[PDB]
């Protein structure tokens, strides 16, 4: 019913598809970053997963933060010593936008082990706001997932959580995931989750909605399927640990399929 | 953000919000009359306020002739200046001073139709307003009315998640919020607009409660106490109590006596208990009530 805004969901889907291209980071920014690497970014994101967990933040908040970070690093060159400061301010801004009860600034200062000062975090908050020009209402993977979820027949929580999980794993690895739009990673995530749990495939009804097919999703899906298979071996483990929790139905303990057969 | 404060001349104070004051100002180069909202950040020890972050981020992408236009944002180290399109008055002040023997039916119809256009645009762009009330509806000399004050607004996902409770000024607050419901949606904006419709006709608030429970009771006594038939789920709601008095629904023609059949029809659909059955802004635009509106559509702003 109204919680799924029947009268507006298509308008909204269309709008998000337009806004996801505008809020997209530059696919090749890390090569132009003299002092930071994909691996450092990965450590940062992993830590922001932990921060989200420590403060029981929404997953939406985590996704916004990563978006803010990647857009910022697209135009601003950053020394390794200051990457965490960008991340911290991004998490604060994302919290203030998405959270009912955002953690206070002091708690953000706290989790950085007093590497930075209250004033440093605050000054960085303004810089991100200026760089992004307050374009904070970005489409995320999750915004798309939750609408795709409405096409399950019937709803299945393992499917939902597993898709959430796979989408989260994608935030960690700028290569290759920077090359895909939220709507596509979400598509791939939903289809992989669906297949793993139920053996079913990306629904026709979502081909109607999205215009995407297994064909158009195929590249992304192959990457996500690798990321899933290797997930126990990745240097970064905070998402796996998080998705062991029963809140997410222990989905990180499911077995990835050895093949997609398509 | 090409603006500079050097280019504005302040003209007079016009109002005061939470983090500051609003001046009518004049662009010294273009001639444009704007409203400047100041938001001091030096005072703020928690950095840029979340209200302001939501207002700016959300108003950026809401370009619509019935939504007040954010023209620019100036960001000093100690101050933040939102530059808005200037509208001379709000609906509350218009009802108090000039609408003494009432608003003409033509003008009420026009205002309602424009408010629905504005609100439909918000929902189409995944924004709940969450504070629709006459104070927050600005009117110009040309006959336009526009949604304003997006300090309480929020970007929603589909389906919606749990957001902040007890939102919306009490008199305009929907039953589902009053009953502590886990989830609320676009239907809370419609309820407000419905209260506003009634208010434009009578020039008094429809449900002037002095507490959460008093607000409910007033609503119940006007539309009847809802049960499982009119509203499936109601009795399972977190702050629903079996002890609630059971008032009979009085005939809707008694709620707003001067109102015609078309008017009553549309009002009832805006004030439907079940958020799922309540009319959407998009559907309400096609209601017969509006058949004879001809006021030319307001023009977008740059
Ligand atoms: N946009 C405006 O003209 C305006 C905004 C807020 C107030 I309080 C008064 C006027
Ligand atoms: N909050 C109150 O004061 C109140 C709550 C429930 C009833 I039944 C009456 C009053």
């Amino acid at each position: 019913g109204v919680n799924e805004v029947p009268d507006y969901h298509e308008d909204i889907h269309t709008y998000l598809r337009e806004m996801e291209v505008k809020c997209k980071p530059k696919v090749g920014y890390m090569k132009k970053q003299p002092d930071i690497t994909n691996s450092m970014r990965a450590i940062l994101v992993d830590w922001l997963v932990e921060v989200g967990e420590e403060y029981k933040l929404q997953n939406e908040t985590l996704h916004l933060a990563v978006n803010y970070i990647d857009r910022f690093l697209s135009s601003m060159s950053v020394l390794r010593g200051k990457l965490q400061l960008v991340g911290t301010a991004a998490m604060l801004l994302a919290s203030k936008f998405e959270e009912i009860y955002p953690p206070e600034v002091a708690e953000f200062v706290y989790i950085t082990d007093d590497t930075y000062t209250k004033k440093q975090v605050l000054r960085m908050e303004h810089l991100v706001l200026k760089v992004l020009a307050f374009d904070l209402a970005a489409p995320t993977i999750n915004q798309f997932l939750t609408q795709y979820f409405l096409h399950q027949q019937p709803a299945n929580c393992k499917v939902e959580s597993l898709a959430m999980f796979l989408g989260e794993l994608s935030l960690i690895d700028a290569d290759p995931y920077l090359k895909y739009l939220p709507s596509v990673i979400a598509a791939a995530a939903f289809h992989l989750a669906l297949y793993t749990v139920t053996g079913q495939s990306w629904p026709e009804s979502l081909v109607q909605k999205t215009g995407y097919t297994l064909e158009t999703l195929k590249p992304c899906l192959l990457d996500l399927h690798q990321t899933y298979l290797r997930a126990p071996q990745h240097a970064q483990q905070s998402i796996r640990e998080k998705y062991k929790n029963s809140k997410y139905h222990g989905v990180s303990l499911l077995n990835p399929p050895e093949t997609l057969n398509v | 953000g090409p603006g500079s404060m050097e280019n504005f001349q302040k003209v007079e104070k016009i109002g005061e919000g939470t983090y500051g004051v609003v001046y009518k100002a004049r662009n010294k180069l273009t001639g444009e009359v704007v409203a400047l909202k100041k938001i001091r950040l030096d005072t703020e020890t928690e950095g840029v306020p979340s209200t302001a972050i939501r207002e700016i981020s959300l108003l950026k992408e809401l370009n619509h002739p019935n939504i007040v236009k954010l023209l620019d944002v100036i960001h000093t180290e100690n101050k933040l200046y939102l530059v808005f399109e200037f509208l001379h008055q709000d609906l509350k002040k218009f009802m108090d001073a000039s609408a003494l023997t009432g608003i003409p039916l033509p003008l009420i119809k026009s205002y309602l139709f424009q408010l629905l256009q504005g609100l439909a645009f918000c929902h189409s762009h995944r924004v709940l307003h969450r504070d629709l009330k006459p104070q927050n509806l600005l009117i110009n000399t040309e006959g336009a009315i526009k949604l304003a004050d997006f300090g309480l607004a929020r970007a929603f996902g589909v389906p919606v998640r749990t957001y902040t409770h007890e939102v919306v000024t009490l008199w305009y607050r929907a039953p589902e919020i009053l009953l502590g419901c886990k989830y609320y949606s676009t239907a809370v904006d419609i309820w407000s607009l419905g209260c506003i419709f009634a208010e434009m006709v009578t020039r008094r608030a429809l449900f002037p409660g002095d507490s959460e429970i008093d607000q409910l009771f007033r609503i119940f006594r006007t539309l009847g106490t809802p049960d499982e038939v009119v509203w499936p789920g109601v009795t399972s709601m977190p702050d629903y109590k079996p002890s609630f008095p059971k008032w009979a629904r009085q005939d809707f023609s008694k709620v707003v006596p001067p109102l015609d059949e078309d008017g009553r029809s549309l009002l009832s659909q805006m004030l439907h208990y079940d958020p799922n059955k309540r009319i959407s802004a998009k559907a309400a635009l096609a209601h017969p009530f509006f058949q004879d509106v001809t006021k030319p559509v307001p023009h977008l702003r740059l």
